[PDB]
RNA sequence: UAAGGUGAUAUGAACCGUUAUAACCGGCGAUUUCCGAAUGGGGAAACCCAGUGUGUUUCGACACACUAUCAUUAACUGAAUCCAUAGGUUAAUGAGGCGAACCGGGGGAACUGAAACAUCUAAGUACCCCGAGGAAAAGAAAUCAACCGAGAUUCCCCCAG
RNA sequence: UUUUGUAUAAUGGGUCAGCGACUUAUAUUCUGUAGCAAGGUUAACCGAAUAGGGGAGCCGAAGGGAAACCGAGUCUUAACUGGGCGUUAAGUUGCAGGGUAUAGACCCGAAACCCGGUGAUCUAGCCAUGGGCAGGUUGAAGGUUGGGUAACACUAACUGGAGGACCGAACCGACUAAUGUUGAAAAAUUAGCGGAUGACUUGUGGCUGGGGGUGAAAGGCCAAUCAAACCGGGAGAUAGCU
RNA sequence: GUUUAUUAAAAACACAGCACUGUGCAAACACGAAAGUGGACGUAUACGGUGUGACGCCUGCCCGGUGCCGGAAGGUUAAUU
RNA sequence: UGAGCCUUGAUGGAAGUGUGGACGCCAGUCUGCAUGGCUUUAAUGUUUGAUGUUCUAACGUUGACCCGUAAUCCGGGUUGCGGACAGUGUCUGGUGGGUAGUUUGACUGGGGCGGUCU
RNA sequence: GCUUGACUGCGAGCGUGACGGCGCGAGCAGGUGCGAAAGCAGGUCAUAGUGAUCCGGUGGUUCUGAAUGGAAGGGCCAUC
């Protein structure tokens, strides 16, 4: 009544049940060739490493990706004119590129897949707000501005 | 006769009735086989109860590290 | 150790010895046919038949010597199935059988008694099977005691018929 | 000897010689005897071994009550009476004996039960492989041919050669009578008698093991043994019987 | 044809035939603690067990009792919890 | 298909016309759904006991094939058929002259039948 | 008519039995009933109407209760 599937198979358990499981069912099938289980001290703790090393992410990984809003905020004004013209409109296309690519105007690079703006940005020149959306866990803030040339 | 992992039995006894029978009793346990070793694969030991349940809290390996060693 | 001596039922013949390698006694050896665990295979026991090596060889031969089976290890070979195992070969160790009793253990009567007989007794005796020693077995408290304490096992006398 | 009773014609003994049956161990109790005495005595063991040492312990000087308990008293009963059992009985340890207990327990003797081995060279079945059956008889099925049928059936002869077939030696078996009955013989001899190509008969070797075998069945046979073989053991079974 | 070897050879045993019953094959059944073996290198026209005993004409009534075969709804009922 | 916890219900989004299951002292109310402006007890989750379904994976295989192997044994492997059955061990109710151990009195004008045993 | 002596605890001394046991019994103690009282009553006129032991069951009691306090169990008394 104590096993650790991990490889769930229609059984009332996934990633291996740590609580009362079926018995005699595994002695000849489950365990052999199927998903070995022995929920006995030894084997137990050994599974934690296989999982606790996955949770270290919320502590460590989150950190290696949360500094986003902090690494990029004090940023110098993004001066990427989007060809402001047309008697008061623009020519440049404001969508995905200039938003993100506005960072390697010195070197650093990002991924265009992190932008946060439902509506497309009206092709203006004002304080183009750019809520950097690296990951759900962490959001950041960026800006964009157009100039005349 | 076997139940290899554990000893066995086959010891005799007298099966009394209402007061007394000076008869004899004996042969017990049972058998089974085909036990899959996590290693290569199953040699069929003829254990029995108390032998089968033993291979559980224990191993399958240490439960065999004797029928070899010794 | 020694004047004798060649075992006995019978001398006798032919001999060996008297100083110190004649006997005779004790120790260590050499030899030790065939059968018998019998072990190269077989077999109505003391017989029959072979393989592979050998020396002397008037160089066919004689006899000799090895070759059972298991277990441990070693190396080499090695199936269905890549592997790996199973299996196979070789080699070195070792066992095997006898043995009187005591000893541990596995199996275990009945007559008999109960003035019948089933519980019960006889008796865990007889017996049969396995094992080991010179003794075996047991043995340093999950013992006992009774509010005091003793201090592993074993054997002896008491406690008690 | 056994009996109420035996010369008894009821039992035992031909005779002689030798052997042949109340023992032994420990325990308990009486008797005699010795030691010591309200005390007597040690056990194992130690040992300058029959000493001496060792008094663990056993018995007696107190008993009553189911006991706690009390105590020359105590139980009984609510009873302080009476009644039961006790209270100025010397025991104890050896030794020898009478008896008892546990033992084989004066000696001899069952029919039997249980355990382990030896036996299918007899016999009963069965397996494998070999052998035997003088002679004479009867004469089925099948066929050839003639007849005959449209064709067959049917038939007549001839050939053919069957059969737990016939007669009868060998061989196998045993129905009858006599003899034998301390035999020639622990089942036969003599004269007859049944089967004799068959469920036949026989040589050699093999397989079934005792509560087991085998059995055309009688409880028959399993080595002159069978309602449970032989040998050894439990075993000196038990024997209110002789 | 067989039988009481060694007092019974028979009307007894056997027999071919008949009937009942069981057995689907790893058969029933038997030997055997088991493995295994016989049945049978057979397979229901086969194998076993029981009774009757060529053949002829036959084999009547009873299912209350016991046994066996089927049913198994309901009553009673073991270990077990 | 029973029963335990107990989860959601009936006792103890604003009117009207209707459909269904509920029971009766009966003349009735209960209760979901369109248009219209705690216990008595039921369902789902379950836990667990029952029968019955199917599956493979223990287990069987006196089916076939492959090796060990110029084996009918055995073992391994593949494959098929069977399958939580069969079968085994412990426990338990039957049945049980198949076998075993025994009992089955005495008195008595022998014994037995009869009768009697205080 | 009235009642519960078909009482409880003992018992001088006897009878009868191999024994187990069985029977008779005045008198004593505590409490009873009947009688004014002497007194009678410890089952029926007497003699048959019965079953030893063991194993237990029920009630009572500080008798005992395995370290101690209890308890189980044992004794004792009553009874099946
Ligand atoms: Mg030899
Ligand atoms: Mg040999
Ligand atoms: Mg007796
Ligand atoms: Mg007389
Ligand atoms: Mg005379
Ligand atoms: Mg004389
Ligand atoms: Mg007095
Ligand atoms: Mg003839
Ligand atoms: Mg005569
Ligand atoms: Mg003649
Ligand atoms: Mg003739
Ligand atoms: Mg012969
Ligand atoms: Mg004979
Ligand atoms: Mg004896
Ligand atoms: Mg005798
Ligand atoms: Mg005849
Ligand atoms: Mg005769
Ligand atoms: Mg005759
Ligand atoms: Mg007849
Ligand atoms: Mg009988
Ligand atoms: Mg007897
Ligand atoms: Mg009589
Ligand atoms: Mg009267």
């Amino acid at each position: 009544m104590q096993v650790i599937l991990l490889d769930k198979v229609a059984n009332l358990g996934s990633l291996g049940d740590q609580v009362n499981v079926k018995a005699g069912y595994a002695r000849n099938f489950l365990v052999p060739q199927g998903k070995a289980v022995p929920a006995t001290k030894k084997n137990i703790e050994f599974f934690e490493a296989r999982r606790a090393e996955l949770e270290a992410k919320l502590a460590e990984v989150l950190a290696a990706a949360n500094a986003r809003a902090e690494k990029i905020n004090a940023l110098e004004t993004v001066t990427i004119a989007s060809k402001a013209g047309d008697e008061g409109k623009l020519f440049g296309s404001i969508g995905t590129r200039d938003i993100a690519d506005a960072v390697t105007a010195a070197g650093v690079e990002v991924a265009k897949s992190e932008v946060r703006l439902p509506n497309g940005v009206l092709r203006t020149t004002g304080e183009h707000e750019v809520s950097f959306q690296v990951h759900s866990e962490v959001f950041a803030k960026v800006i964009v501005n157009v100039v005349a040339e | 006769m076997k139940k290899d992992i554990h000893p066995k039995y086959e010891e005799i006894t007298a099966s009394c009735s209402c007061g007394n029978v000076m008869k004899i009793r004996s042969t017990v346990g049972h058998d089974l086989n085909l036990d899959v070793c996590s290693k290569c694969h199953p040699f069929f030991t003829g254990k029995q109860r108390d032998v089968a349940t033993g291979g559980r809290v224990d191993r399958f390996n240490k439960r065999f590290n004797i029928p070899g060693s010794k």
